[PDB]
């Protein structure tokens, strides 16, 4: 088994019961040489490891299986949500609790001219790059800064005023207030349970053990490679990459 | 769901076994007190329960005082007046309600909903009961 | 139970925790059982 | 700069000092080649004298660094704890301190003429002119200042980033002036330095009293101590034949100094306001880029032109003028000394890179520097004041809701920012400082949502940011024809402290880099001309 690799014994423990990566043998807590705990082998089937994402991807439960939770939580159409993840959209203020200077809002198809030469100069590259994904973020990063900083309560109250509102007023109507009940409902129980919304965004891939497979790892091994090459670079096309990956590896055929 | 299950057991259960209004009283506590998830249905069909055995169970100060904060704390301000009405007329009433400020201060949370939704009027007879 | 145990993991493959807990009838003490 | 080196025994040092210890241990004919009383600052070979507020683990702390004797007012057991080969007790480590560290460097003062300038307000300006003065007519002049330290002319000293340089480090940096050829020197004189006894072995030559005003809240002592701690300098001029005496007369104390001292010592008196001085402007024109004051003199008039702005500069440049007259300087070096000066660092300092509105940065912190430091800016006529200013982190709570009630009365745009957060989240100082005009940070969050900030009750306007190099410059490109930024706060200062790292950062830069960049920025159709930005691309 390759070091650190899907195999690893660092990582999921010996395949063979007492027995380490040198070869040294012990009767059933380290090797000082390579680092194999000395128990059974039986823990590569329920030893569980992780891949360190240089950029968040969404979850593709979430986003592609209708009807969207990602986009109901936010109110914004799919269409306008996926291009934000799998085409060369931005999204203009993804956070509203911090000090922002620009009058951009919504999603911009294009790509802001002054944003790419006057503001960075500017202010600097080394200045700009702190409160650059601030005014304008892209990729499913910028979903997870939309789903960190929503505001359960508020979603809440305005759903239901503008519920009632279509009330005192037809395929649209109706179907505008099922998505306004479908939104309060979600946000009601994100705020009784200890679930929060942004982890429908991943930051890390957990990682089957290997004897449960002895597909699914060329799969990882795509995420894996793409992945690498990302953290090299540090680029959008990249990140799609990455993403499509995930979501290949989560759920394919949709 | 622990204190539910023994209900349960005397609901369905013989006619020496059945339950009383302290009997209620304790499983509506259960639910209004839960640490998590939502249990204002759970709390309104075990109301419907106790009415349908009206023949037999009648409600008590601590009946209405714990239906008062049920609702209040769920926002479910119509229903909590119609059971704080029913508050006044027990002697104590209001003091039951308060808990001695504990669980969140019923009392005090009751006073603020009448309050943030503008029913005044109501606020005042809140304020004549204390 | 191995059929249990392994479904654990493949649930833990997306980002799912199935977590089985006995709450004790005596002391309402809650356990978490090792799956 | 050559390093001088000293090098005496401890039987000699005691004996010049004129000190006489309590009690001597170990040996007294060791070498001392060096003094200090900051243990992180003992080197091999140094005399060590521990302050009464500094414990055992300091005292370790010097041996360990290899000081060879130490100095203290208490009894400390040699035998198990301490290496050093000598002890000296005495009644009073501070006062001791001071003739240690003359004696040490062998009174480098008594070689040099010796200015001191001592007030609340405009020491750091008239030492910078004065300097300046002493170099026109050909003197090679050091300088020690709150902002720097030179030898003579450009020979900046890698000076301690210390508000109040100990009476050893006065000693050790004034001999290596000497080493160098210095022949004059300037030294702001503070009330907290004179109180202290730092600066008790200074031969000062001239004394220069400026003002006082009840600013310093810092100063541990009533008014009438802070008074005549200033008057410990005054009290030193002795010599009719060598001293000489600089004052104010338009500050109602200036009476209590004349008469402090040898009332035999020539005294000159400037004012800007009372004609009765023998040293006052005839009329002066103030704008936003400079200052052009004629000065009537006992020797003739004066037309100087200066780069330093407000009135209160004029008083700066008449106590130069005076300490010219006072030692008789050529005029024509009285003007060329006092032209050449533009701007002292942090003091007003103006940011010139040709452009159409004045930006200026200062040092001021505190309620009352920048209450006085906007009502001199107002004074110059500007159409706009826009003003960056923000509040230190973890201490100095209380000035937060004061200081922003002060710059929305007094300045047309306010923007709030971060001076130095430490271990504070700078959202939180801001929320503090917003109180003290009625908002809240969650109220201006939802204003930028509807991307519509509404002014105050007065008209004026309130920005926010967090970032203080954003703020910096957005204010820097909210400037029109005829305006003035003040970017107030950190003034000279070089570090923004964020957790416990000291970033660096220079306001003075990011002034100057903002306006080199603001024209591709306005071509561009970026229009800044308040928050939020309206980009061509927005709408």
């Amino acid at each position: 088994p390759e070091k650190d690799g899907l195999f690893c014994e660092r990582i999921f423990g010996p395949i063979k019961s007492g027995i380490c990566a040198c070869g040294n043998y012990r009767v059933i807590k380290f090797c000082e040489q390579c680092g194999v705990e000395f128990v059974d082998s039986r823990i590569r089937r329920y030893q569980m490891g992780y891949i360190k994402l240089t950029c968040p991807v969404t979850h593709v439960w979430y986003l592609k299986r209708l009807p969207s939770y990602i986009a109901n939580l936010l109110d914004k159409p799919l269409k306008e949500l996926e291009g934000l993840v799998y085409c060369d959209f931005s999204f203009a203020r993804p956070i509203t609790k911090k000090p922002t200077f620009l009058r951009l809002r919504g999603s911009f198809e294009y790509e802001i001219q002054s944003w790419k030469y006057s503001i960075p100069l500017f202010f600097t590259t080394q200045g700009f790059e702190i409160f650059r994904n601030r005014e304008i973020s892209t990729g499913a990063g910028a979903i997870r800064e939309q789903l960190a900083d929503l505001d359960l309560r508020i979603i809440i109250e305005n759903s239901l005023v503008e519920w009632k509102q279509l009330g005192e007023e037809d395929r649209k109507i109706v179907r505008r207030k099922d998505f306004l009940v479908r939104r309060m409902e979600l946000a009601k129980h994100f705020i009784r349970t200890n679930i929060e919304p942004e982890w429908m965004v991943l930051c890390l891939l957990p990682v089957l053990p290997p004897e449960l497979r002895p597909d699914i790892n060329e799969l990882y091994r795509r995420v894996i490679y793409r992945n690498n090459t990302l953290t090299d670079l540090l680029v959008m096309c990249q990140e799609k990459l990455v993403q499509e990956a995930v979501d290949t590896l989560l759920d394919n055929g949709i | 769901e622990v204190a539910y299950a023994t209900f349960e057991n005397m609901e369905y259960g013989e006619d020496f076994m059945k339950p009383d209004t302290e009997t209620y009283n304790w499983v509506i506590q259960a639910y209004t007190r839960a640490d998590s998830y939502d249990r204002v249905q759970d709390v309104a069909e075990l109301l419907g329960m106790m009415v349908e055995d009206y023949k037999r169970v009648q409600p008590n100060v601590k009946t209405h005082a714990l239906l008062v904060e049920c609702f209040t704390k769920y926002c479910v301000v119509k229903e909590a007046i119609r059971h704080f009405r029913a508050l006044k007329n027990f002697e104590g009433g209001t003091k039951v309600l308060h808990n001695a400020g504990n669980f969140e201060d019923p009392l005090s949370l009751y006073l603020r909903a009448l309050c943030r939704e503008g029913r005044i009027v109501e606020l005042i007879d809140a304020l004549d009961a204390m | 139970p191995e059929s249990f145990r392994l479904l654990v993991r493949e649930l833990r493959s997306l980002a799912l925790e199935l977590n089985h807990f006995l709450v004790s009838e005596k002391n309402f003490q809650i356990n978490r059982k090792e799956v | 700069i050559v390093e001088p080196k000293f090098r005496l025994s401890l039987a000699e040092l005691l004996d010049e000092s004129k000190v006489v210890p309590i009690s001597v241990y170990g040996d007294l004919d060791v070498e001392i080649t060096g003094i200090q009383h900051d243990s992180r600052g003992v080197s091999s070979g140094d005399l060590f004298v521990c302050c009464e507020n500094e414990g055992d683990s300091v005292l370790s702390e010097a041996d360990k660094r290899g000081a060879v004797a130490v100095v203290a007012s208490k009894e400390i057991d040699i035998e198990d704890t301490l290496g050093c080969r000598a002890l000296v007790i005495v009644e009073d480590t501070e006062a001791v301190l001071a003739a240690l560290a003359s004696s040490f460097y062998r009174h480098p003062s008594k070689n040099m003429a010796v200015i001191g300038v001592t007030g609340t307000n405009g020491k750091t300006t008239t030492t910078y002119l004065i300097k300046s003065l002493y170099e026109a007519m050909g003197v090679r002049t050091g300088m020690f200042s709150t902002v720097s330290c030179y030898v003579h002319g450009d020979n900046k000293m890698d000076s301690p980033t210390t508000t109040s340089p100990d009476a050893v480090l006065v000693q050790s940096m004034m001999a290596k002036m000497l080493h160098n050829g210095t022949e004059a020197l300037v030294m702001e004189a503070s009330p907290q330095e004179l109180a202290s006894g730092k600066c008790d072995e200074v031969d000062f030559d001239i004394a220069v009293f400026t003002n006082l005003t009840r600013e310093d809240s810092d100063f541990r002592g009533t008014d009438e101590e802070y008074r005549d701690a200033e008057a410990k300098l005054f009290a030193r001029m002795v010599d009719p034949e060598r001293h000489r005496k600089v004052v104010n007369i338009d500050d109602p104390n200036a009476a209590f100094f004349v008469q402090q001292g040898n009332p035999d010592v020539p005294v000159v008196t400037f004012a800007m306001e009372n004609t009765k001085a023998d040293v006052h402007p005839l009329k002066f024109e103030l704008s936003l880029f400079e200052t052009q004051v004629l000065v009537n003199t006992p020797q003739g008039i004066l037309e100087i032109s200066s780069g330093l702005l407000g009135r209160h500069n004029i008083y700066n440049i008449l106590a130069a003028v005076a300490v010219g007259i006072a030692v008789g300087a050529p005029l024509e070096d009285i003007v060329r000394g006092v032209e050449e000066v533009d701007a002292v660092p942090g003091r007003c300092e103006l940011i010139d890179e040709e452009q159409a509105f004045g930006v200026i940065v200062d040092h001021a912190n505190t309620p009352d520097g920048l209450s006085r430091l906007l009502d001199s800016v107002r004074e110059l006529k500007p159409r706009r004041i826009i003003t960056v200013i923000g509040c230190a982190g973890e201490n100095e709570r209380g000035k937060r809701p004061v200081m922003t009630k002060i710059a929305t009365e007094k300045s047309d745009v306010t923007m709030l920012t971060s001076d130095n957060p430490g271990n504070e989240d700078p959202l939180d100082i801001l929320d503090d400082m917003l109180s003290g005009i009625g908002w809240t940070m969650q109220e201006y969050l939802k204003h930028g949502e509807h991307d519509y900030y509404p002014p105050l009750s007065n008209g004026h306007r309130l920005f926010l940011h967090d970032v203080r190099r954003v703020a910096v410059r957005c204010a820097v490109a909210m400037g029109e024809e005829g305006d003035m930024v003040v970017v107030a706060g950190k003034g000279h200062e070089s570090y923004q402290l964020e957790g416990d790292k000291k970033e660096f950062y220079d306001d003075r830069e990011e002034c100057r880099e903002a306006l080199q960049y603001v024209d591709e920025l306005h071509q561009a159709g970026i229009d800044t001309s308040e928050f939020p930005w309206r980009l061509p691309e927005s709408h």
